[PDB]
């Protein structure tokens, strides 16, 4: 509350006050931007644990202001090697156990981004979250009501109640949360480095860990896995400035579709001043959503389909321009009216 | 999922989003090694049935092996004219990443909301599949009725719609807001 977070120098925007303060303090320590990143996400997969974590995948779009050019670093999970087209036959089938377990990337990700733009030593990102993960903190909001929200699911498993649970019911909002297990973990992939993770001593313990609850990850899958460096990320313009986004596989393509069919409105501070400018703002909004959904289902990772003229039709202008124009501002239309396309 | 922002000293930034997927993933937790796999094959398409979503079969996103699910992820930089970091801005949270992105976005540059409000406000979500637009418990009313009136049937969130961690330049400094819908707070010097 002593800040009304408008910083001269470095700031860092986390989902837990602590894992911003972790990588803040990382900065001070002469850290980049993405010593920074990486040492909150380590404390973001203990905090938010529901969330993400070590056992996930992601993505980090990176601008340099020394080369002036951005970057993308994909390290989203991937299908092993044994996982074919049919393997599921419910939703269900595809959320719980260990069939549901992609390859995860997290720790590569890390790593190749620590490698072009470290400056802290390795060991130095995961230290405050050792320390933070064997000391305990209490569970913040978000965490309490995920804990709330799957209690059904948390209580029932034993291997969940051992962290996420006292006395057998799930921890509450202030309840102190310790994680041993990832404490020892984190700590051996400060010393070992990546490779432990990948090709090294905890290896094995995670295929066993995942094939052990029906899933079909193997060693070959982690020793195989490599995160990507994407040296021209998507980007669209809007007035002077220009985003970059990742491309397919994510949803870079639908944002900039969504942002680009809407900039051809010239939205203001008039464009919610009154409630008749503000409810059409917000109709035109929710159409572009739907516009730009539709095309979405072309989408897929750009090493197995090609997707190259679907990409660049959904972040070009003709084509934002050509389904502004098919906007009604009297009227939201039917599914089909948008032309949803699955080739 | 979760998202963060980060801008040092130097003016370079990074926006980076990350997810094991569903809240606790696949739900399986290594006994050993304490960590939490991901249910990211969930994201994929599947050519028998259709997801939860009701998003029918989309052979573009059908599994492969070695292949990269579809995801809803968006993480973001946006950079001025004069090469300096205007913003940083991405988000979290289901299937509503995408247009939560979009609408900070939408919010600062264009509503012109400050960095705190673009992430507090009000927000909205309509994928395409499923057909319904979803509003939060405390969207202006006036954008429910003006959306209803132009045959759009909405519902409300039971909870919120998505989480947004988002840096905007000012010209005092670098502004910063982490969504109170989740609780976090961002730090800086
Ligand atoms: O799209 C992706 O990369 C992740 C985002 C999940 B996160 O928890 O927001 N999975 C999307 C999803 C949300 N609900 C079912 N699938
Ligand atoms: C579902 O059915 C398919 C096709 O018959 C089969 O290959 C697969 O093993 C089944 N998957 C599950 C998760 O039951
Ligand atoms: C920018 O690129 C330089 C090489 O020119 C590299 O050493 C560094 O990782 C990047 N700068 C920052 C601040 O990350
Ligand atoms: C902008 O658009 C595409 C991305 O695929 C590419 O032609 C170009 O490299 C991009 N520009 C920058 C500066 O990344
Ligand atoms: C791209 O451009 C036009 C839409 O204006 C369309 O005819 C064409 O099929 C599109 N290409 C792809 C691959 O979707
Ligand atoms: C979808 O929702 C819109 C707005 O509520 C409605 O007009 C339409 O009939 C619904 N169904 C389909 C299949 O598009
Ligand atoms: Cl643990």
């Amino acid at each position: 509350e002593p800040d009304n977070h408008v910083y001269t120098r470095a700031a860092v925007a986390a989902d837990a006050k602590q894992c911003s303060k972790i990588g803040r303090d990382a900065l001070r320590d002469g850290g980049s931007a993405v010593d920074a990143a990486i040492a909150a996400l380590l404390c973001v997969g203990l905090m938010n644990a529901h969330s993400m974590g070590i056992g996930g995948g992601l993505f980090l779009t990176i601008y340099n202001s020394t080369t002036r050019k951005a970057e993308v670093i994909n390290a989203r999970e991937v299908a092993p090697r044994l996982a074919f087209a049919t393997m599921f036959n419910s939703s269900e089938q595809s959320q719980k156990g260990g069939l549901s377990v992609a390859v995860p990337g997290e720790i590569r990700g890390y790593e190749l981004a620590h490698q072009r733009h470290g400056r802290l030593p390795w060991a130095r990102l995961f230290q405050p979250s050792i320390q933070l993960a064997r000391q305990g903190f209490p569970v913040g909001k978000g965490l309490a009501a995920a804990l709330e929200n799957k209690r059904t699911v948390i209580e029932q498993q034993p291997v969940l109640c051992e962290v996420f649970c006292r006395d057998r019911k799930v921890l509450r909002e202030g309840e102190r949360l310790t994680l041993p297990q990832l404490a020892d973990t984190y700590e051996t992939l400060a010393i070992e480095g990546a490779q432990a993770f990948y090709n090294g001593s905890l290896t094995a313990q995670i295929v066993k860990d995942i094939q052990a609850a029906g899933g079909i990850v193997t060693a070959e899958d982690l020793n195989n896995y490599r995160a990507e460096l994407i040296e021209h990320p998507l980007n669209i313009s809007l007035g002077d400035a220009v985003l970059y986004m990742p491309s397919a596989p994510l949803s870079g393509p639908v944002l900039a579709l969504i942002l680009n069919i809407l900039k051809g409105y010239n939205f203001s501070r008039e464009s919610v001043e009154s409630p008749e400018q503000k409810g059409l703002t917000y109709h035109r909004i929710v159409e572009a959503f739907r516009f730009a959904y539709a095309k979405r289902t072309l989408l897929g990772d750009p090493k197995f389909v090609d997707v190259t003229e679907v990409v660049r039709n959904m972040t070009s202008e003709f084509f934002a321009a050509q389904l502004r124009a098919q906007i009604s501002d009297d009227t939201t239309h039917p599914i089909s009216y948008y032309k949803p396309e699955f080739y | 999922t979760a998202h963060l922002s980060v801008v040092a000293e130097d003016g370079s930034a990074v926006s980076a989003t990350s997810t094991i997927n569903l809240y606790f993933g696949s739900k399986v937790r290594s006994p050993v090694s304490g960590i939490l796999f991901n249910n990211e094959m969930d994201d994929f398409s599947s050519p028998s049935i259709t997801n939860e979503f009701g998003v029918p079969p989309s052979p573009a996103n059908f599994i492969q092996p070695g292949k990269q699910p579809l995801s809803s992820m968006c993480p973001t930089i946006m950079v001025g004219q004069d090469g300096q970091v205007r913003m940083v801005v991405g988000a979290a949270g289901g299937t509503q990443i995408t247009t939560a992105t979009a609408l900070a976005i939408i919010y600062n540059l264009w509503f012109g909301y400050d960095v705190k409000r673009a992430v507090e406000e009000p927000r909205l979500h309509n994928q395409l599949l499923p057909n319904v637009t979803t509003v939060e418990r405390n969207i202006d009313q006036a954008v429910t009725a003006a959306l209803e009136t132009r045959h759009h049937h909405t519902q409300i969130a039971s909870t919120f719609i998505a989480v947004v961690q988002a840096i905007v330049r000012t010209a005092g400094g670098w502004a910063a807001a982490s969504d109170s819908r989740k609780g976090g707070e961002p730090a800086g010097y």
